[PDB]
């Protein structure tokens, strides 16, 4: 993990959609955040903020926030990529931006947020090839077409029968000494 | 007397998987609050088994996975045994994104009575020549390790072999994480191994040792050379997660006048370099510490 | 149509199955649980609860108590052990009244696998003799043969 939840977030307050990698609590834990979130806490601009050492990332993509959480050291770059591929990402996923495309599309994007991002790795690239791995397939046809003929043709004949029946060392004497 | 329970049974009859994608997200609404009163179980039970529908399958079985299952009912709703045997093919199931996708679904599964056999299921599905299927069984590994590790018990080893026959950098990034959390002393020996080959490689799975290291010493030292001589090479440092963490791990291990120097200089230039000034700011407060 | 084959499943009354569903044979772990098929004839297509009859799974079968159109008892015609015990089971089966809602086959399968009894000899034995309101003509397979099934079957659907 590096991310124990991804919340996509909308400025009501509220966070558009989310999930929470790990159950323990409740959404006290969600709900807080979530409340704290809404708050703003009035402050004024700025897309990260990170206090007590929960850093809490975000992106304001319009009125829309989409956000990440963390506590401990992380290389910024990385994540940034992510802001911001969320926001490309998203028409894709849901189709456009309005909550209701997501909100039919939920599924769609709870999958993706497990896909793109095991545990706070960086998976792949490619959208659409995104699609492919899962309700999107390949092997599985090819096995059912042949399978299920062949059963078929078991079946079709029971039909019949039913039917009828240097440098180094600079530093390391240095250091050595 | 009667409910819209019913109302949704219809509804499913009427489209088919349609229907029911409704009563899934209507269901999934309800079980949202919590909330729900039960029945539905017994159609689910009905067509589920002999029934196919993908996309259903998995949001019904995510919601199974969301929602409890130890269920007061029993523990499972008893049925966690039957049904899996079906699912335990599917999971068998040649049809290898399939598994991985079940897998995916099964490192967040942990149902026991369902999980011996697929012990051995999962094992052969390891063998599986996709790397995707093979990386999810790294996670629900890890999962096992947590809720019952033992139920596998000669895995750190086998693991490590299995590093040995191994060479997707995915789950070789993977495998290091799992590895040290089950014990360093493999990764350590094929450290001893790799200290040459890192440079040449990518970085995930370097950084992951970096944090490994830096308990050890504390509790304990007298280790050094070997690393040294890799950790010299490592002082190419270039890539700016790498250099990001190479300098914070120098300091980490040492303070000397010369380390001293090193790490500041990698920051100077990082920062002049730099822009996100979030960033900046950061590595001041390090700097601050220091 | 729900059709019922119980038994412990996976001494190849599962393989029973198998043989059914693609032709094949157990290449499963001995099946407990639900297995399950639809057949396609007179275009009721019966679905196949192909359910071992250990422990459980015999026990707890009560969603399953719904309403019965089918019955296969597939038989280890080398069992002959399990059988007067399940004649004391079976009467429970009889004390249901969802199960009157099926003119059935008894299967007597694994024939070839060591032997069999009087088709007679078993038909008191489970307490077979004693029905009719349902019907109960006789039919044996084995598990390795096994035709005139659907004779009786064909009675079946049609009763």
């Amino acid at each position: 993990m590096v991310l124990l939840a991804a919340a996509v977030c909308t400025k009501a307050g509220k966070a558009i959609v989310s999930r929470q990698f790990v159950e323990m609590t409740r959404t006290r834990i969600e709900g807080l955040l979530a409340a704290f979130p809404k708050l703003m806490n009035t402050g004024k601009q700025h897309t990260f903020v990170e206090t007590e050492s929960v850093r809490y990332v975000y992106q304001p993509m319009e009125k829309l926030y989409m956000v990440l959480i963390t506590t401990k050291n992380s290389n910024i770059l990385e994540d940034l990529e992510t802001l911001r591929l969320f926001s490309r990402v998203i028409p894709e996923y849901c189709r456009a931006l309005e909550e209701n495309e997501i909100s039919e599309h939920c599924f769609d994007l709870i999958f993706a947020f497990d896909e793109i991002v095991a545990l706070g790795y960086r998976e792949n690239v490619n959208l659409a090839q995104i699609r492919t791995f899962t309700e999107m397939d390949s092997h599985e046809e090819k096995v059912f077409r042949a399978v299920r003929e062949t059963q078929e043709r078991e079946a079709k004949a029971e039909m019949r029968r039913k039917a009828k029946e240097k440098e180094v060392d600079n530093f390391v004497d240095k250091l050595k000494s | 007397e009667p409910p819209s329970e019913i109302s949704l049974k219809n509804d499913l009859e009427k489209g088919d998987v349609k229907s029911k994608t409704e009563a899934l997200k209507k269901v999934i609404i309800m079980i949202l609050n919590g909330e729900k009163l039960p029945g539905l179980l017994m159609t689910i039970i009905r067509f589920v088994l002999p029934l196919q529908d993908h996309t259903i399958k998995k949001l019904l079985l995510v919601f199974w996975e969301i929602v409890p299952k130890t269920t007061p009912d029993g523990r499972l709703l008893h049925e966690m045994i039957l049904v899996c045997d079906a699912y335990r093919k599917d999971l068998q199931h040649p049809n290898e994104f399939i598994r991985g996708s079940t897998l995916r679904f099964l490192c967040k599964l942990k149902e026991a009575e369902l999980l011996e056999p697929l012990m051995p299921a999962i094992r052969a599905c390891l063998e599986h020549r996709h790397s995707y299927v093979r990386r999810n069984a790294v996670l629900a590994i890890y999962t096992i390790y947590r809720n019952f590790e033992h139920l596998i018990p000669d895995a750190p080893e086998l693991i490590h072999d299995f590093l040995v026959n191994e060479k997707d950098a995915s789950c070789k990034r993977n495998a290091f994480m799992m590895l040290i959390h089950a014990d360093q002393d493999r990764a350590l020996d094929y450290l001893s191994t790799c200290i040459d080959q890192v440079q040449t490689f990518g970085d995930i799975l370097q950084l992951v040792i970096v944090e490994l290291i830096y308990k050890v010493c504390h509790a304990n030292p007298s280790e050094r050379a070997r690393f040294i001589r890799c950790i010299y090479n490592l002082l190419q440092s270039s890539s700016p997660a790498v250099k990001y963490e190479a300098a914070g791990t120098l300091v980490t291990l040492s303070s000397a006048p010369t380390a001293i120097k090193a790490a500041a200089q990698c920051y100077i230039d990082l920062i002049i370099k730099e822009s996100d000034n979030n960033v900046k700011l950061i590595v001041l407060d390090r700097l601050v510490e220091l | 149509m729900r059709i019922l084959m119980v038994g412990l499943d996976g001494a190849g009354k599962t393989t029973v199955l198998y043989k059914l569903k693609l032709g094949e044979v157990i290449t499963t772990i001995p099946t407990i649980g639900f297995n399950v098929e639809t057949v396609q004839y007179k275009n009721i297509s019966f679905t196949v609860w192909d359910v071992g009859g250990q422990d459980r799974i015999r026990s707890l079968w009560r969603h399953y108590y719904r309403n019965t159109e089918g019955v296969i008892f597939v038989v280890d015609s080398n069992d002959r052990s399990r059988i007067g015990e399940a004649r004391e089971v079976m009467q429970r089966m009889l004390n249901e009244d969802e199960l009157r809602n099926a003119a059935w086959l008894v299967f007597a399968n694994k024939q070839d696998l060591p032997e069999a009894m009087s088709a007679a000899e078993i038909t008191e034995k489970l307490g077979l003799h004693s029905i009719r309101n349902r019907p109960w003509f006789i039919q044996a397979t084995c598990a390795t043969s096994g035709e005139g099934l659907y004779e009786g079957l064909e009675w079946l659907s049609n009763s």
